């Protein structure tokens, strides 16, 4: 992978001389101590070095370049100053949600691109004017430099995120063409899960004496997790068993997974009916359940939106994941409990041989 | 209107994960969409355009299993007219959005959810023609798939040929790109287990060589996570007293192989350590 | 090789008095007239004689003992009656595919052994119960008699297939051990590509006055087929050359070989793009067609044995067979007794060396594409 050439570690966000407003925003978002990546990559960025971080897909990898572009913005100057590139509209969009989140108590202005029902309206915004931070796909962005809805003049921070992804979605050309439009002055940050030739040679052709941060990868592993299946013949008797379990383990934090939103609503309100207060899951009304789960305080989500589940001692599959790959994303990484039906009998034995793993029966 | 996407987007997306042609189909019924019905395959395709192949596949099937349940022949007529409208706009966020939309149409017509000489009677802009030429050639002649919510021993079939084919192609990237395409990265011990078996079962030196090379270059492309690689060998260290029924010798072989591996560094001194013998 | 002591020839499968169901099966399967070996070995088997057939690796040969175990099975009795040994799981498996195939219109029940993910399940089947025909490796099978999942009691037909192979895979001991568990009554058919001392001495210690059929037959030599190489420096320029060739030979039938499925789909659709309609191969019904309607084609290499390349005048190696042995499987076929035509190799700079090997492998000469 890439050879690390910089690792000094910063324990607290307090020691990074961030704005206080930036500080208030990163605490309010739920963070406490800086993660692997954060203790290593924030400073370097903030200090202006081109940085090339090979790290797993963001949570607070996102928070990292986010925190340093915000720390560097000139609130007073109304013109777009940092440009960030992601591989999908979806993904650019979450980036800007994180940015707005942390950037909340400073005047920071941030915008992702699309998409396109009201692009008319999107463009007339962009210039003029004129967001401080714009995120978007290499294609979109470049199309906007070309049309001149976006000025490279004041852009001083150019961050390529999940470069390995972007390149392979077919964006190599649009990435280079953007480069050659930004000042020979611009700081470059490129984070990437993996560092193939393609990605490397970008690094190699755009960065000054860059720093390499590494961050050891955290593989999911159903190794430290006890897995059980409790046998419930009919789905009828599922809700029933759930609450029995709720009082014979009286858990205080647990995530329960469901296959559709509708069946979440069902279960949630059939449990509030039963005196078991419990949470169900839009960013502000959501941000809570994630802001309040994150810093801390039973959650029943789909599966799609499935919050860091690893700091949760108990996972329960009320429904069983139709996508086998998706199981480890719910449970593993302990313990976790499976509710299997007669019908579901076979379906579980598959999960078991998929990850070469054993799932025993609910004991006492 | 834009209150639309704010609504369907999150069931189309939820769907790429439960995979229920059905549940989707219900919830749309109860939203009682108007003419603006024909804006649902557009939303769906154009989302899957930024998804994986899976989602691309998943969508084409949703476009089928939705047409005649809760959607007129004639939504899909236009839904596709809009996709060609927005092709220049879509290619901003998906570069191969042309050829791709094309493959959607090819299949579209094919599930018969689409008019027969549609392309033909669609006679400014490379992007749509480009995307119609795809559909044309495709027809005159999958997306393949597909991973995840596939059937397990279906995956096995694929892994099998992956290996089988490799042994005659001698093409390592080729292998990687199919293992990679299946989209089941937590199932790669299958690839490893199957492959070791081929070596265990073979005669003469090629199997062994060819599979030790593939297994190195896989480990090296970080394609086979170190964890995977281990559930692999354990499955073998396990079955070998059973495999020995079909291959005597299987022992003094599989260990000669664990040795090559260790020596090549693909496995820990402690997996090599943990190998059986009798 | 062994001394033949029996060759009476039977022309049609119709004169063998096989069940009609068996008959219907063996025609549906695609056979027409019985092959070399079939004309000579089926009868002897059916009639119950120990038979020792030295013949080339099965097609065909497999269908032979398959047709006679099936003709002999007592459909009515639900217990395993004929036991067949192969050298590999793979190979036992195909034997049981052929059996089930021909056995299609009779209630014949046939099972190969493994293997082992659900051996638990395999065993609970086996007894009880109770396949009429079971195929497996000597090791597997014997382990099963030992455990008693399989009863020798009703086994009246014991066929050792590719004995030379089995012995050399290390199965001598397990073969003997099985022998001594089957009735002194059981018919023994042993086919083998070759007859080394080892094999012989099995024959010598387990067979009664056996009949010795030796319709094997060799060389096998590509002297009806003009072989060429056209030199294309880069692989880039391969597709280009192909279509140039297509109009300067305008061929109407030709099979083009490709090393991977993916690269077939590539080439196929890059040629439809250019107006050269062409076929690619994949499942039996959708496949059966291309083979039903074949019986320009671009196939991998693997399924190449899923279509008879000998009635094709032009074969083109777009890719070159990594396996040397496998070349002849693509292109050649000896000269009348039929037969064939010509085949063309596309060699790269890189491929330079690789072709000169094929050339000394089969002691043959491959000249450059002329005019």
């Amino acid at each position: 992978v890439i050879e690390s050439n910089w690792n000094e570690i910063v324990d607290s966000f307090d020691d990074m001389n961030l704005s206080e407003s930036l500080l208030r925003g990163i605490y309010a978002y739920g963070f406490e101590k800086p993660s692997a990546i954060q203790q290593r990559a924030i400073l370097p960025c903030i200090k202006g070095y081109d940085v090339i971080a090979q790290a797993q897909s963001g949570t607070g990898k996102t928070a990292t370049f986010a925190i340093s572009i915000l720390q560097q913005i000139e609130l007073d100057l109304k013109a777009t100053q940092a440009l960030v590139l992601a591989p999908t509209r979806e993904l650019a969009q979450q980036i800007q949600k994180v940015v707005m989140a942390l950037g909340d108590y400073m005047g920071a202005s941030c915008h992702a691109c699309i998409g396109g029902t009201n692009v008319r309206a999107e463009v007339q915004k962009l210039q003029m004017e004129a967001p401080h931070i714009i995120v978007g796909t290499p294609g979109r962005v470049f199309d906007m430099l070309n049309r001149r809805y976006l000025s490279p003049k004041y852009i001083k921070m150019f961050v390529l995120d999940e470069a390995d992804e972007m390149l392979s979605r077919g964006f190599k050309d649009q990435i280079y063409d953007i480069f050659q439009k930004l000042n020979s002055n611009t700081q470059v940050v490129l984070l990437s899960a993996t560092m193939p030739s393609d990605v490397l040679e970008v690094t190699k052709k755009f960065m000054r004496d860059p720093i390499r941060i590494l961050v050891k990868k955290e593989e999911l592993t159903l190794e430290g997790i006890r897995q059980f299946y409790i046998n419930v013949e009919r789905e009828e008797w599922k809700l029933d068993t759930l609450c029995d379990l709720y009082e014979t383990l009286t858990i205080t934090q647990a995530v329960i997974f469901i296959n559709t939103r509708r069946k979440v609503d069902w279960l949630t309100e059939k449990m509030h009916a039963r005196d078991f207060t419990v949470s169900a899951m839009m960013d502000q009304k959501e941000r809570d359940v994630i802001m309040r789960e994150f810093r801390s305080g039973v959650l029943i989500t789909t599966d799609l939106l499935a919050i860091d589940v690893q700091q949760v001692s108990l996972v329960i599959n009320y429904d069983l994941p139709t996508n086998r790959e998706n199981y480890i994303h719910r449970i593993g990484r302990g313990v976790a409990i499976n509710m299997v039906t007669e019908e579901d009998k076979r379906t579980l034995r598959d999960i078991e041989t998929f990850y070469n793993t054993s799932i025993e029966e609910m004991p006492l | 209107e834009t209150a639309f996407e704010k609504t369907l987007t999150p069931i189309i997306q939820e769907y790429f994960e439960h995979g229920d042609t059905n549940e989707v189909a219900e919830m749309l019924r109860d939203l009682n969409l108007g003419e603006m019905k024909s804006g649902v395959p557009v939303l769906a395709v154009s989302l899957a355009l930024e998804g994986k192949a899976s989602h691309r596949e998943m969508t084409s099937k949703l476009l089928s299993d939705l047409c005649g349940t809760v959607m007129s022949t004639n939504d899909v007529e236009k839904s596709f007219d809009k996709l060609l409208k927005d092709l220049p706009e879509l290619a901003l966020d998906t570069p191969r959005a042309p050829q791709l939309v094309g493959q959607f149409i090819a299949r579209a017509v094919g599930d018969g959810i689409l008019c027969n000489t549609y392309i033909d009677s669609y006679k400014d802009c490379v992007q749509a023609r480009a995307a119609l030429d795809k559909a044309t050639v495709l027809l005159s002649m999958v997306w393949g798939s597909g991973g995840g919510q596939q059937p397990v021993n279906h995956l096995v079939k694929e892994i099998d040929m992956l290996l089988k084919e490799y042994l005659l192609s001698g093409d390592i990237s080729e292998a990687e790109h199919c293992l990679k395409e299946l989209e089941v990265p937590h199932f790669h011990h299958e690839l490893v287990y199957e492959a070791i078996v081929m070596v265990l079962e073979s005669t003469g030196e090629s199997a062994f060589k060819m599979i030790l090379d593939l297994l190195k270059s896989l480990w090296k492309s970080s394609t086979i996570t170190i964890d995977q690689m281990k559930r692999g060998y354990e499955r073998i260290y396990n079955e070998i007293p059973d495999i020995n029924l079909d291959v005597p010798h299987s022992y003094s072989v599989l260990e000669r192989f664990v040795e090559e591996c260790f020596q090549a560094g693909i496995i820990s001194k402690q997996l090599r350590d943990l190998c059986p013998s009798r």
